[PDB]
């Protein structure tokens, strides 16, 4: 291969990668949506950038090897909690270390790969019972 | 960054 697939298969288990493919494949191919689902089951976090890259190379349906290349793009070794915290800190106008659930929802649903309102609120409610969200703790949590 | 946050949230949604 050309992609860093050996390093992927040291982080994730090849058996799981293969089993999840077989769960979702049709005619020996997997849709991008199901590839992204599998990536998430494996603990990876694809964005729209990752999906669009692979779609532009190979279309909406991936062969096994193309799916492996997609998974390699999803690894994101450079993910860094401080960069995520600083993103939310930008909106912390009063410098309290908290953002309300509504504030967090607005951020998450307005820019980037926008979540739906229900997705955002469900994620926030899963993390905290209270309205003030410690966004440092939230970022530390979501990376795990 | 924001897209990374959203990506990890969607990951968490699955497991």
């Amino acid at each position: 291969s050309v992609a860093d697939i050996q390093q992927l298969e040291e982080k994730v288990d090849e058996s799981d990668v293969r089993i999840y493919f077989n769960e979702k494949s049709s005619g020996g191919k997997i849709s991008i949506d199901n590839a992204s689902y599998n990536a998430r089951k494996l603990g990876l976090a694809p964005s729209s950038i990752d999906e669009k890259k692979i779609k532009e190379l190979y279309g909406d349906n991936l062969t096994y090897e193309q799916y492996l290349e997609y998974l390699s793009i999803c690894v994101h070794d450079k993910d860094n909690v401080e960069e995520l915290i600083k993103m939310f800190a930008h909106f912390d106008n009063n410098c309290t270390g908290y953002l309300t659930k509504s504030q967090m929802k607005n951020i998450l649903t307005t820019w980037g790969d926008a979540l739906t309102d229900q997705e955002a609120i469900d994620a926030l409610n899963a993390f905290s019972s209270e309205d003030n969200i410690d966004y440092k703790l939230f970022c530390e949590d979501i990376l795990q | 960054s924001l897209m990374r946050v959203q990506a990890h949230i969607r990951k968490r949604m699955v497991a």
